[PDB]
């Protein structure tokens, strides 16, 4: 069919979308998992330690 | 006219259709294989995935050129030109 | 109206161009359309596509902008799914360390959902409330986006000049032309190499461009077959007949119901190849 | 013109017979092996359908495109065009 | 005339006579392996059954398309319309 | 007349000629899986052999229908009316 | 072709079609978020819980 | 007639031609489990015979209605009475 | 007749042709099973030779009607006349 | 005569072609069992050789015929002398 | 002059669909290999890659030549120039 | 004159054709199992390969007729003579 | 002249388009082997490389004999003379 100047419209698009959601929407919700990643495996470290620590005490 | 213009949707339909052919029953092979592998090494699966696309590539870049060449015949026309 | 009509008017694209009348023109007629040059767009499908990607782009940022850290809101837990199940599928084919390849494929999966996304409405419901907003009851006009060759095409080219800008980045000038030149196949003397040079670009070069041909054609094929499927089952209900009324329902809901499927797995495929092979120009196969 | 509408009818029923064929025989071998690896181990068969949907749309893209352009000659027609 | 409505007759011929091809094919090569994995673990024949009649959706998929569009031809006709 | 009645005799025997040559292979796939599970599986030959006329009904559900189509073809032909 | 009758028939179908996802793939989606809403927020309480975890001076 | 007799004969030869060729390649396929069943385990034999001429009953259905129609067109000839 | 008589060669070469690749792939199959079960058991080959030769009775059972009617065709003609 | 005399170079082609295709093609079916019998049981060499013989005269009978005809139709001409 | 010019449109298709047609099977074969040893032996994956593309070379050289002269009958024509 | 000499070019396409498409695969059958006897059993290679031979014989038999009747038409035309 | 300058472009076709078929599925036969082999012995890889390489001679021979003469028929045309 008729192939056009659309996909040149189409691949500014793509970029600018790619780039935005790179900078603005990607990392901000990643460093929330990787926060709250980090706070779940130091409630079971953490514990894990006090609870170990009783040893030293007896 | 007539005749070469005839002639050319037999000829698109042989490109498209022999394609459409060979790569359905090549991916039926191939993946066929990949559902195994992957009952067989459930670990690998991940690995089994990125060597299969890289063979997809392999299987159908000809079937590709055929599709790209059949569609050229369907909007322009090589042959009328020459009447 | 005859149904041959009906058909051929839904399969046109809103085009425009500087015709001479003006600066701005659209074209009025198929055949006025077909007779311009390659400088014209499809307003239609340039307006959807747009629209679309600023929508996906919007309710993301809406969560982004206000991430909680601790305990996730209704929006924030489904843009926290996307996010862990695009990087889930990144981890698994990439090992690499590139910060582009995860924002492009939660990208070009939920753009290329989206775009797919406004085919399962009655296909004549946008066309002809565009006809009456516009105020001209013959007006041209394709919601669907990815029906059009130039948006799966668009896709696809964009995808590859990454591809080949990684693949030269990381390989070097040099290096790239050597894989497409001295792989697969070399020899310990220049007398065979020499030889070996046009075998091995006649299998790269072959297997490199059908990649961005592929691509496009997988993701517009089975789009295309989906709209002009639901045009023809509308014919159907268009004799007036009760009983072939009574099948065309039941067709159409069967259709769109199968159809829910082809719509997950083309935007799902074109992510997964889209990682797949940004994957293999960071790595070396032969 | 009646050579080219004639010719128009078998370039459709060739585009899509000749799909209709691998398709049937290319998920006849991929499903064969989706089956035998479900009886090796049934704790993985809902991994195995998800990779299974993932070949499924590799293997009935050519397909697709036969069967779009099919429906395309019998509608509208792009030999008729040409004279 | 006449050649438009004799090259139909063969178009339906076509998609009707692959699309049988392909499907008892496909039904054998997919009904072969559900009859082995059936005998390898008879428990889980039940899961089995239901797998194969997913995957018997994909078989006759264009299979169906090609034979709604092949009835179409014979009670109606696209191409006789186009003189 | 002569051209629409000659290709009809042909379209009647690719319509049952390739119906006979998908169920006769598509059987031998079918039933060669069948022997093989009765002699590893004795005691479970009737339950193998249930399970096959259920594989046995979607294997000629397409095929059955290009045997009626020819029937139909020889003995009220719906194209000699068309002119 | 009876434009309105198209309309009416697609209408129809679309109906239906809508009544089926609200009632058939709604469910399932609306689930299995809520679930994870509940593992993260139990996954965050037993953190807490951790938090409050005290060793005797003796 | 000259036309419709004269392709009357490919019609008998496709018939004929087509379920042959089926018909030969799936008792191939169906005898080749025969034998390896019972070289498995040849106390079997008895029920393993009677089990393949069930199947040989599918198999042949098609073939045998192909070859009925081939000898049907030979010796009559519904298609000439058309005119 | 011209023609009649020239379709007639082309009909006894595809009735043998088809035939011939038929029972030439299917004895290919069923004698590839009698070696692999000769190998496995050598002190039943007096068995399994015998239970060889029911099977090929059944594979050129529609091979040999295929030759009878192609030399009828070839000695005799009842397509010649009619004309 | 020009016709007959044409079309009887296709029915040659047609006979000697599909024989040699088939034959081509059970030879390596055949030929692969009796080397990896030959692989597997060394001792059974002198027996497996002479049972391949058995199975060849089997294989080769139909392609024969096919071949003496298509000599026969070059050499000499049945259909010739109907005018 | 359109006959040789649409015969040659035809051979174009019939050049590269038969191509398209054997390197789809044949990576679908190749490449279904690879998985099942990548899969048991993860350790000769490197090793088995390098010896894929050997036989990747001998799988596409015909088809190379194929579709290298199917190009050249597009765009120049050897046979217009003849008559 | 002219038809004669025309399908005489289509009929050494065919015998040469088939030929070459069924003793391709035919070797592909046949030497696979050659290596993986040879894999299985390295010191029995020598003696693999003599029988090998032997086989090669048998599958390239009539492809050898093909071939040389091929030839045979191109440079002395028995065809020509005749009308 | 026509007939035959345009009967010889379908020849070449075929001669080249038959045998790359046949090629593409012959080595996806063979190299499917010896990437099994080379998984199992990767000890014996260089003696096995090079039985390949026996193998593949027998292969290709009738293919380079096909491709060898569409390429006399496509330069200098044999037929063309016989008129």
């Amino acid at each position: 069919m008729n192939i056009n100047a659309t996909l040149i419209g189409q691949s500014v698009a793509f970029f600018i979308f790619v780039l935005f959601c790179m900078k603005f929407v990607w990392p901000p919700v990643i460093a929330a998992l990787q926060e709250r990643q980090k706070k779940i495996a130091d409630g079971l470290d953490a514990a894990n330690r006090a609870a170990r620590d009783l040893e030293l005490a007896h | 006219m007539e005749t070469v213009v005839g002639l050319t949707a037999i000829a698109v339909a042989l490109l498209i259709g022999l394609g459409a052919l060979g790569t359905a029953i090549g991916f039926g092979l191939l993946g066929g294989k990949f559902l195994e592998g992957a009952a067989r090494q459930p670990e690998m699966v991940p690995m089994l995935q990125v060597k299969m696309f890289i063979v997809a590539g392999l299987l159908d870049a000809v079937t590709m050129i055929g599709v790209g060449i059949a569609l050229f015949f369907t909007f322009a026309n090589p042959f009328v030109g020459q009447i | 109206e005859t149904a041959s009509g009906y058909i051929q008017h839904h399969l046109q694209n809103l085009t425009f161009g500087r015709l001479p009348n003006g600066d701005w023109g659209f074209a009025h007629t198929a055949e006025q359309a077909k007779e311009m040059g390659f400088w014209a767009f499809h307003v239609d499908t340039l307006g959807w596509s747009v629209l679309l990607g600023v929508v996906f782009l919007f309710i993301f940022r809406l969560a982004a902008k206000k991430a909680t850290s601790g305990q996730p809101g209704g929006l924030q837990n489904f843009v926290e799914v996307m996010v862990e199940f695009v990087d889930t599928s990144v981890k698994d084919t990439f090992h690499g360390r590139n910060p582009l390849i995860a924002p492009l494929a939660l990208t070009v999966f939920v753009w290329i959902f989206l775009l797919n996304l406004i085919d399962l409405v009655p296909v004549d419901y946008l066309p002809m409330l565009a006809a009456k907003i516009t105020g001209d009851e013959h007006l041209f006009f394709r919601a669907v986006a990815t029906t059009d060759p130039n948006a799966t095409l668009g896709l696809s080219i964009s995808v590859f000049a990454l591809i080949v800008f990684y693949s030269i980045k990381v390989k070097g000038i040099g290096g790239f032309l050597g894989e497409l030149t001295l792989h697969p196949f070399s020899s310990k003397n220049i007398v065979v190499q020499i030889l070996l040079i046009p075998v091995n670009f006649l299998l790269e070069f072959v297997t490199l461009i059908a990649k961005p041909v592929s691509l496009a054609l997988r993701l517009f094929g089975n789009m295309y077959a989906g709209e002009l499927i639901f045009i023809l089952i509308a014919v159907m209900f268009g004799s007036g007949m009760f009983l072939l009324s009574a099948l065309g329902v039941a067709l159409n809901w069967a259709w769109a119901v199968f159809h829910i499927l082809i719509i997950t797995l083309q935007a799902f495929i074109f992510m997964m190849l889209t990682i797949v092979y940004l994957s293999m120009a960071h790595e070396d196969n032969h």
